[PDB]
């Protein structure tokens, strides 16, 4: 049975890594007051 | 103070599965360079 | 050689006849003493 | 424990300043 | 580019434009005036004169509180001031 | 070659305004709910749902005069002219509110008409529907604060009024009933929209001040063709001069102007999501840690305690006028104050 | 104050001081920062809205564009076009100088009159 | 049985079916009239 | 490669793979309903369904396994405070345990399409191509969906073949699961008739196996194929996505209105019960029956079932919690023990006074004593040196009728001022705060938390169905629009029609 | 009442006073 | 004691402040628009409590 | 690709991809439907809200008993 | 049972911090 030939590689590139680590960061630190109450 | 104790596992956790999530799709970005 | 009755031209007199209509009343409101 | 918490997220947001600047993909020309 | 119809510009210099709306235009404002003037929108809209948002000696608003009784409640509340 | 397709033919003819089968929907609407609003705001009272002058006729200027909410007694009602509230009395209608839902469902079905016009329109050119997709936004912001929140409380009563000054009480009854400026999900509002009007000056500007000397003129404006392949700046000295002054550039022009979408539609769509909430009275309204000390020790004061203080006032003297169907009496010796004032 | 909380009490009491919300520099601000944050969407949006088939849908559309290159990434008239249909004509650019002078200068008058 | 507001929804679907066909009819003779031409 | 948002476009064109997703999903979504349902049955106390219903306890999945029929624990008790009894396999245990079965039945499934994903079945068998005849798996699915919704109308909820579901009195002191005949009249669209329910059941049932029957035979028209891209999934996803968010909002308005199928016993009191003084106006009307037939006041308000004064109380309103204050209601203001009586303020003339309730905008509200015609008669005065209305100058007096005060009177002012604060409340009730730790302020109830989640979801998917049909209608030019469209085009005037090549003038 | 014609009147002599002017070109 | 009334205003983490709540409180109002340097304060709890932190900031 | 059993059976319900009616075919009897459904829809939110009142039906708690 | 609160933490990320390194060199192995 052939292999499935719907398979694609997927990427992050560096600037993406940058953005969604800061934009975690800065979620983080709005909500965390909010789980502590 | 008297803060809510599962305040801490959750951030943790808010903060560490996004962001290992992130790292784990850009390290293998660039082994495929 | 223009049209003079258009959709644009409805458009236009839809919003300034009562416009103008709205602006005498409004007008007219200055001079009511209580 | 949540004071640890909030100045250690923002000691995060400094160091990841840092890299974002001096260790970013360069831009280059066409 | 253009679509047909004739020029803002071209209408709002032309003179037959001015002898159609040197007309329109006032009279339209006079029809307004007079709207007013005549007390007639008091009673179109049911907006209170000034003499008529309170009875002489009372000074509670006429607040309507039931739904469905809403109608009746208001209608009551300007005999209270004829 | 039926009726249908003769039809289309005249709704997607190119005119002047352009009509679309999206046009049936929006323009009746859209003109209704604003013919309805310029009719309220100059001749409609509110003395009989609010206890308050709202027109042009009754001695109000442009910044007081207001469309007001029904009174709270017609709960949610749809208050329509045929309704058993006024029993087609177009007199009795006005007297109760009726325009309010008039304004916000012709509004409602405006908004929707807008966007299926940004559909039907790119669909025809062929664009991408990104410009309706980003409209979203705007309909996420008015379905929560005009039909959700009053939904979820008492009445339409407690919608916001449409008015300038009556908006400006909506506002500052957030702030007093429901500490609306504690609650992340507007802070993210905020950031979006300060986040959007940032970005919509400084990319103005860079460009602006990257410009090519595409002429020999003092105006610059000249020197731009519609039609160029080029482009009008320079991507990469505007890519330096950032880099050098901020530390970080943008270096994709795609990128940047997807940004440019993403950032205060989201910021919108978020502060949607709070006032859902608050249709609940869901509040962000309190840190109990704060709370817990504060009661045990009276040396404890924050900014966080300071500002409730000046909430209860905004409660206390507000409330008996704000929401006159409740009879609240407020006798001199029970309202909030602090020394001397 | 220099914090979120602190900021919030001094805008209250400005308010209950100052009545700045009838103000109308804070309601041109408002109208400055409102307007911003619409025009960026909206140049955004239409911008994003003409990009030139560069990519394919397995890739991401900003790969369309290098950076330096030195055609234009997107049609400003099929921008100027569909913006044009959707209000009129005229109240539509195709000046992308003048559009961009535009985004910068509301803005900012608007914050200088709220400052 | 059949109520005010039972009728009053009865006026209100009937002036919503001639709002609706009224516009239909006077938009189907304009483009009738005044077509494209191909 | 792909963009992160973007990976699960993968299954677009594998019908296999597209179902093995599901299938995970599907056990996901399983698994977690028996997770959460043992998560309730180990922290849940049966003991007390009069002042600690599942409803004060954080209960979210409790009440809808006992809203269709499951009532009871192998343990021995069930939900409404019967004990001894037998539920057989149908318990709560047996429920969570049936879903968690079905969790890990439906993993090993989505193995095995993944695995086996390239099965002639999804093949079109004149082109080799996979595809999806979409209308007509429509007619079946559909076929399908009314066959089941006919089933549990005509058999679950009638009884004939089932337990019913839950059905109480007006003022929710007596619900049970009840088999429930069908109203055919026009109350049958009142949501609050149960019957309704059962009738809707059964004619949409009848419906949907008509009209599945008619997808299934029935070729779309070529208009409606070609407009709505029939040929391609993601037009299913857009209308299932709105389909889905315009049932999200009936049941969050439901739910916060109330309506037969979201009774008080599970979901607790609604704000406008509060509002409109629902409970009080009954709990009077029964005590003036009593005073009617010359009951003395202690015997008049001791008749009132200490579950309706529960009711008659704001730390079970709803619309007075905090998006950030967790857990149970019973975290904040504690474990509800005692109905400490109804309470009767005088003053020294022996006028009965009245406080002023809070009402459900409010955090703090002030302490006001009315008499019958509304006027002002006592109060706390913020301010002291100009005080009028003090309870210490108008000598006000609390009296209990009922409950565990019951007879009792107090006259010093600072224990009367102190049962007035709670007033304000609607009826006093006695609390373990001790026990949960409690911290006093109040939290909503699963009727709010429920609301909240599916307003909030429903709006969030109202952004995918114009994402989605956006992506449907626009294929084509997902990528970016031509690079050879031509400035003719997109300028005014040169075709009659918009978008027509052929209206060139 | 009466105040409605007084209304009216501008108003249909301003209609008036345009469908004569601008009835040859309108035929056309 | 950003008020001048000797009634301090806890801004700071350390001192049972989140993010949200912590601020750098502003100088007294005993001070008015006076300049407060730290070189003008006898010490730096001196300085500290009528707020020099905000005014050198 | 795999034929299967089962694969064999379902396999007529899975073979008209593409298929259509020509031109309008029932879509004037779908707008019917759509209508009255409309108004149906109508009927049962006017109730809910008591914009319309019928005789009999109390949309109220008090239904319930 | 009157448990350690950090104990959660402490198993939480003993469990989470190495198996995320793990993960990460096994994935950026398969994909070079
Ligand atoms: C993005 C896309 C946008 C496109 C939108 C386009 C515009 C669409 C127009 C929408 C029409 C909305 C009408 C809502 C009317 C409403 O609800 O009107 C309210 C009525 C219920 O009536 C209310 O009921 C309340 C509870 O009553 C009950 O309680 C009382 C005291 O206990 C008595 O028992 C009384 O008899 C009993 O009925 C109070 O009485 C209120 O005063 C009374 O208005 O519901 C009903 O009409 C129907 C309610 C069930 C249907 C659910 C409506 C769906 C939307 C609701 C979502 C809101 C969010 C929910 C969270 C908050
Ligand atoms: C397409 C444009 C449009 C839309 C979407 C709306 C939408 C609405 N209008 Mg508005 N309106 C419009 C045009 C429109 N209006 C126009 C042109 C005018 C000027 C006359 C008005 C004037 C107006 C007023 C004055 C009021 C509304 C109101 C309303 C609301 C309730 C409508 C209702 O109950 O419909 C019910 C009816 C229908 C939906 C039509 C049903 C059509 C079916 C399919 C045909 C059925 C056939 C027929 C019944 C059979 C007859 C049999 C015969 C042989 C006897 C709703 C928001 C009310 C409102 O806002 O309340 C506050 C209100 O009082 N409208
Ligand atoms: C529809 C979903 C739903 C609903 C309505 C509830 C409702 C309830 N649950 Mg359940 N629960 C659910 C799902 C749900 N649960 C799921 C999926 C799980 C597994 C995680 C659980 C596990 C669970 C446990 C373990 C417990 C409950 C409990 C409770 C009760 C208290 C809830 C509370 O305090 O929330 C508090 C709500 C919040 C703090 C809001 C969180 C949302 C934050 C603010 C947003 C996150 C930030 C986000 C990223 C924003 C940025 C986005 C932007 C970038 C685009 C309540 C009756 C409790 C109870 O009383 O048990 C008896 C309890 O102990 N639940
Ligand atoms: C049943 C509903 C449904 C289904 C099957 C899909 C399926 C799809 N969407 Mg749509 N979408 C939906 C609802 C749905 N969507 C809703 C409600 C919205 C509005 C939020 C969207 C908005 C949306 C956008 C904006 C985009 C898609 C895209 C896509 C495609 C790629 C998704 C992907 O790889 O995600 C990858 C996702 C991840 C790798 C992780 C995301 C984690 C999220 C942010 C939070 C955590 C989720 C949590 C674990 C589970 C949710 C719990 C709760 C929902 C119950 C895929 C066909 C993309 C597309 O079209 O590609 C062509 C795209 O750009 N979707
Ligand atoms: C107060 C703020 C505010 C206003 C007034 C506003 C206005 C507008 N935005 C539009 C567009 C947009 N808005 C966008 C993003 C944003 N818009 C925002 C904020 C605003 N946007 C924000 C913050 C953003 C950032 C995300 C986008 C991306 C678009 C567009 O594409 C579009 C456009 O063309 O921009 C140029 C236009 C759509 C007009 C329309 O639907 O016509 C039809 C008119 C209808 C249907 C009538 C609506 C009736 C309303 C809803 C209720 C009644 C209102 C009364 C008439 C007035 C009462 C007012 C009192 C309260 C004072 C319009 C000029
Ligand atoms: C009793 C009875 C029967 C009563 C009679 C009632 C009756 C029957 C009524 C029915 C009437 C009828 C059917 C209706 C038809 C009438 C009709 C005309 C109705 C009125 C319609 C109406 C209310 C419309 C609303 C008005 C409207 C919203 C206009 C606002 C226009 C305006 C100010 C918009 C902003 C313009 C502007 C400068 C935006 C800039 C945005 C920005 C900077 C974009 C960035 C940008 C721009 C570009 O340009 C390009 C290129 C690019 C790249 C780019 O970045
Ligand atoms: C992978 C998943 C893990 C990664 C995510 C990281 C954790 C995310 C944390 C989010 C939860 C943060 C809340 C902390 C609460 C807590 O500490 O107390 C823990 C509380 C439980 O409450 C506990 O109850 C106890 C008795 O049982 C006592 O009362 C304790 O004091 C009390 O803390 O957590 C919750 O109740 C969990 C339920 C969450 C479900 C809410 C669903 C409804 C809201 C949906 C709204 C959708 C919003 C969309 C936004 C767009
Ligand atoms: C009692 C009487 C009172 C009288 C008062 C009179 C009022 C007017 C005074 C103001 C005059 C200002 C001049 C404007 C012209 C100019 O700017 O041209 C520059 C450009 C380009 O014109 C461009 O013109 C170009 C030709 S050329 O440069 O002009 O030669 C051409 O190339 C290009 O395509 C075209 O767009 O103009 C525009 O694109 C429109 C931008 C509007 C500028 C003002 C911004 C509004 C800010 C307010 C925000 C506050 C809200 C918060
Ligand atoms: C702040 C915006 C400033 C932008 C300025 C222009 C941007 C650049 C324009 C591109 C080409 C340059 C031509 C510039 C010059 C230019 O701007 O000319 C303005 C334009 C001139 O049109 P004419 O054909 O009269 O002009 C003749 C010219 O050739 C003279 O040179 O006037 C109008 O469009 C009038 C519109 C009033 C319409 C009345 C209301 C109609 C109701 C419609 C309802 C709204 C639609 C509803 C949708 C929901
Ligand atoms: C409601 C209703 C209706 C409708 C109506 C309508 C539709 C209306 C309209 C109306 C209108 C349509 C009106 C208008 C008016 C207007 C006005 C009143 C305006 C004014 C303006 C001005 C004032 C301006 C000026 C200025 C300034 C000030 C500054 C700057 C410059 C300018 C010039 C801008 C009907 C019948 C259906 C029935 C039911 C009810
Ligand atoms: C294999 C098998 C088995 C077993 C099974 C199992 C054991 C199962 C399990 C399963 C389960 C046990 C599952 C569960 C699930 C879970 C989940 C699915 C969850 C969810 C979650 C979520 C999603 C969340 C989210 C969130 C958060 C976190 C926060 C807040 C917000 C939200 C809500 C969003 C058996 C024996 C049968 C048989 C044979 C085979
Ligand atoms: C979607 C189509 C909706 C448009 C319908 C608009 C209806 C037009 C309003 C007509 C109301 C006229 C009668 C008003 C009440 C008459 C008095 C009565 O009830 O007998
Ligand atoms: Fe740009």
């Amino acid at each position: 049975m052939e292999p499935n030939p719907n398979r694609q590689p997927v990427e992050l590139n560096r600037t993406s890594l940058y953005l969604g680590l800061l934009l975690i960061l800065v979620l983080a630190l709005l909500f965390s007051s909010y789980f502590f109450n | 103070m008297e803060v809510n104790q599962l305040g801490l596992i959750a951030t943790a956790l808010f903060v560490l599965v996004p962001s290992v999530f992130l790292i784990i799709l850009y390290v293998q970005t660039e082994s495929q360079q | 050689s223009y049209p003079i009755f258009t959709v644009r031209w409805v458009a236009v007199h839809t919003l300034a006849v009562p416009t103008i209509f709205f602006l005498g009343a409004i007008a007219a409101m200055q001079f009511i003493q209580r | 424990m949540e004071t640890i918490t909030y100045v250690f997220i923002f000691a995060c947001i400094i160091a990841l300043f840092f890299f974002a600047i001096f260790f970013r993909e360069p831009p280059r020309i066409t | 580019g253009t679509t047909g119809e004739r020029p803002f510009s071209d209408i709002i210099t032309s003179v037959r434009y001015w002898v159609i709306h040197s007309i329109t235009i006032p009279a339209l404002f006079i029809a307004g005036w007079l709207f007013v003037s005549t007390g007639l929108a008091y009673d179109v809209f049911g907006t209170p004169r000034p003499d008529s948002y309170y009875a002489q000696e009372q000074r509670s608003i006429p607040l309507v509180t039931d739904r469905f009784e809403a109608k009746q409640q208001v209608e009551t509340f300007l005999e209270q001031l004829k | 070659r039926g009726w249908f397709d003769i039809l289309d033919d005249w709704l997607k003819r190119d005119r002047f305004v352009f009509v679309g089968w999206s046009g049936i929907l929006l323009f009746p609407c859209a003109y209704l709910a604003l013919g309805g609003w310029l009719t309220g705001t100059t001749f409609v009272t509110s003395w009989y749902t609010h206890g308050l002058a709202s027109s042009y006729l009754e001695g109000c200027n442009f910044l007081t005069v207001a469309v007001s909410t029904p009174a709270n007694s017609m709960g949610h009602s749809l208050l329509l002219l045929w309704g058993p509230e006024a029993q087609g009395d177009f007199t009795r209608w006005c007297q109760l509110g009726g325009l309010w839902t008039f304004i916000a469902l012709h509004g409602a079905f405006g908004l929707i008409g807008f966007m299926l016009r940004q559909f039907e329109i790119a669909r025809l050119v062929g664009v991408r529907p990104y410009n309706a997709i980003a409209f979203s936004a705007p309909i996420a912001v008015f379905v929560s604060v005009f039909l959700i929140y009053p939904l979820g409380q008492s009445s339409w009563f407690f919608a916001p009024s449409f008015g300038v000054a009556a908006i400006f009480r909506f506002l500052l009854f957030f702030q007093g009933f429901h500490n609306w400026t504690l609650n992340p999900f507007h802070m993210m509002g905020v950031a979006g929209v300060l986040g959007g009007a940032l970005l919509c000056a400084i990319h103005g500007a860079t460009v602006e001040n990257t410009l090519f000397q595409d002429g020999e003129g003092a105006s610059t404006f000249r020197a731009f063709n519609p039609t160029q392949a080029e482009e009008t700046y320079s991507m990469v000295t505007a890519n330096r001069f950032w880099s050098q002054i901020f530390g970080i550039a943008f270096s994709n022009k795609r990128w940047l102007h997807f940004f440019m979408l993403f950032v205060p539609v989201t910021g919108l769509w978020m502060s949607a999501i709070g006032v859902v909430g608050l249709a609940l009275n869901l509040r962000s309204y309190d840190f109990i840690s704060q709370e817990i000390r504060a009661a045990e020790d009276p040396e404890f004061e924050t900014f966080y305690t300071k500002n409730l203080l000046l909430n209860e006032g905004i409660r206390a003297w507000m409330a008996p006028q704000d929401q006159p169907h409740e009879n609240f009496v407020f006798p001199e010796e029970v309202l909030p104050r602090g020394n001397a004032l | 104050p220099l914090g979120i909380s602190g900021t919030f009490n001094f805008m209250i009491v400005f308010q209950a001081e100052h009545n700045i919300l009838m103000h109308p520099f804070h309601q041109l601000g408002v109208a400055g920062v409102f307007g911003g944050a619409l025009f960026c969407a909206m140049h955004g949006s239409l911008v994003t809205s003409s990009l030139i088939r560069e990519t394919t849908e397995t890739e991401s559309a900003n790969y369309g564009y290098k950076f330096g290159q030195e055609e234009e990434t997107y049609n400003i008239v099929a921008a100027h076009g569909y913006f044009g249909r959707l209000i009129f004509q005229y109240a539509s650019f195709n000046n992308s100088r003048s559009l961009h002078f535009f985004l910068a200068a509301w803005p900012v008058v608007g914050v200088w009159f709220t400052a | 049985t059949i109520t005010p507001s039972l009728k009053g929804f009865f006026i209100g679907l009937l002036s919503g079916a001639v709002v609706l066909g009224l516009t239909f009819a006077v938009l189907i003779a304009i483009s009738q009239i005044d077509k494209v031409q191909r | 490669g792909l963009p992160w948002y973007r990976v699960h476009t993968v299954l677009i064109n594998d019908p296999g793979r597209l179902i093995a997703a599901h299938l995970m999903h599907t056990a996901l979504v399983a698994g977690w309903a028996g997770s959460m349902a043992l998560y309730e049955l180990a922290t849940f106390d049966p003991s007390d369904p009069v002042l600690n219903p599942m409803w004060r306890q954080g209960m979210f999945v409790l009440p809808f396994m006992a809203r269709l029929g499951v009532t009871g624990s192998w343990s021995g008790w069930s939900i409404t405070g019967e004990t001894g009894i037998d539920p057989g396999f149908w318990s709560f245990e047996g429920v969570a345990l049936a879903h968690i079965v079905l969790s890990g039945l439906l993993f090993l499934a989505a193995c095995w399409h993944w695995v086996y994903w390239d099965l002639e079945l999804f093949r079109d068998p004149r082109t080799g191509e996979p595809a999806l005849d979409l209308p007509k798996m429509f007619g079946i699915h559909l076929f399908l969906a009314g066959l089941l919704c006919f089933g549990f109308g005509a058999f679950h909820l009638t009884g004939l073949f089932g337990p019913g579901m839950w059905v109480s009195d007006p003022y929710g002191l007596t619900g049970s699961v009840q088999p429930v005949a069908p109203e055919w009249g026009p109350d049958g669209f009142n949501p609050y008739n149960p019957g309704g329910v059962v009738a809707h059941h059964i004619a949409a049932g009848i419906v949907g196996i008509i009209a599945g029957l008619f997808h299934i035979l029935v070729r779309p028209p070529q208009r409606l194929y070609k407009a709505l891209r029939m040929g391609n999934i993601e037009t299913v996803l857009s209308s299932s996505i709105a389909a889905v968010f315009f049932a999200a909002f009936v049941v969050a308005g439901t739910m916060w209105y109330g309506s037969a199928t979201t009774p008080i016993e599970l979901f607790g009191p609604t704000r406008y019960q509060w509002d409109s003084s629902y409970f009080q106006q009954e709990i009077n009307r029964r005590v003036q029956a009593s005073l009617a037939s010359g009951a003395t006041l202690e015997e008049a308000w001791s008749a009132i079932p200490e579950k309706l004064a529960f009711y008659d109380y704001i730390g079970n309103n709803p619309a007075k919690g905090g998006l950030f204050r967790t857990g149970p209601m019973n975290k904040g203001d504690g474990i509800a023990q005692a109905w400490k009586g109804h309470a009767v303020f005088r003053n020294k003339e022996g006028e009965e006074l009245f406080v002023r309730r809070m009402p459900a905008f409010f955090e703090s509200f002030p302490v006001i004593l009315t008499d019958k015609n509304g006027v002002v008669k006592a109060d706390i005065p913020f301010r002291r040196a100009e005080s009028k209305y003090s309870f210490e100058q108008q000598g006000v007096t609390v009296s209990f009728y009922g409950g565990e005060l019951n007879g009792q009177t107090f006259t010093d002012p600072p224990t009367v001022k102190s049962y007035a604060r709670k007033a304000i409340f609607g009826e006093i009730f006695e609390f373990d705060t001790e026990t949960l730790n409690s911290d006093g302020i109040f939290r909503t109830s699963p009727r709010g938390w429920f609301t909240f989640a599916h307003a909030v979801f429903a709006l969030l998917f109202f952004f995918g169905h114009i994402w989605h049909g956006a992506r449907t209608l626009f294929r084509d030019v997902f990528s970016g629009i031509d690079p050879e469209l031509s400035p003719e085009q997109v300028e005014w005037g040169f075709y009659q029609k918009v978008g027509d090549v052929t209206t060139r003038r | 009442d009466w105040r409605v014609l007084v209304v009216l009147l501008p108003v249909l002599l301003a209609a008036g006073w345009a469908v004569r002017n601008i009835l040859p070109y309108a035929v056309k | 004691d950003i008020d001048g009334i000797r009634e301090p205003v806890s801004g700071s983490l350390l001192y049972g402040n989140n993010i949200i709540t912590g601020a750098v409180v502003p100088s007294s109002n005993a001070i008015g628009l006076h300049f407060y340097p730290i070189w003008e304060a006898a010490s730096l709890d001196e300085w500290l409590y009528n707020g020099g932190p905000y005014q050198l900031i | 690709a795999r034929r299967t059993w089962l694969g064999d059976i379902l396999r007529p319900l899975n073979s008209e991809y593409g298929k259509v009616a020509p031109g309008w075919g029932t879509t004037p009897l779908m707008a019917v439907f759509m209508g009255l459904f409309l108004v149906f829809l109508l009927i049962i939110l006017e109730i809910y809200n008591s914009t319309l009142i019928l005789d009999g039906v109390n949309v109220s708690w008090k239904a319930l008993g």
